[PDB]
């Protein structure tokens, strides 16, 4: 009457191919905060009475 | 038919008939039913537990 029998083999998973890189040279650039900075020269005279 | 899809060629396989026979024996993809010596019928692996 009573049957049973046993499980089969299963399918494993397939390990992923994976991902695939680009070599490259990079440089990083930033927003300036440094004030443009120039040398001048001034010129006066001072004055009293 | 031997165990596991198997085909045997020599056919020493015999016993005494017995009353009461009920076999399931492995074929293709599934079970083949005999009841009594008897073809009963083929049989796929779902409809046991
Ligand atoms: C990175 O390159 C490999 C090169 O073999 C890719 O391999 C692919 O694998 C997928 C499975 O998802 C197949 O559909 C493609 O036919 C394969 N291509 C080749 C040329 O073999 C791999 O998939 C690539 N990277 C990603 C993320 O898929």
């Amino acid at each position: 009457a009573t049957v049973v029998q046993f499980e089969q083999p299963r399918r494993c998973p397939t390990r992923p191919e994976g991902q695939n890189y680009t070599e490259g040279i990079a440089v990083v650039f930033k927003e300036n905060i440094a004030p443009y900075k120039f040398k001048a020269t001034m010129y006066y005279k001072d004055v009293t009475v | 038919l031997g165990e596991n899809n198997e085909l045997r060629l020599t056919r020493d396989a015999i016993e005494p008939c017995t009353v009461g026979h009920r076999r399931y024996f492995t074929f293709g993809g599934g079970y083949v039913y005999f009841e009594e010596y008897a073809y009963s019928h083929q049989l796929s692996r779902a409809d046991i537990t």
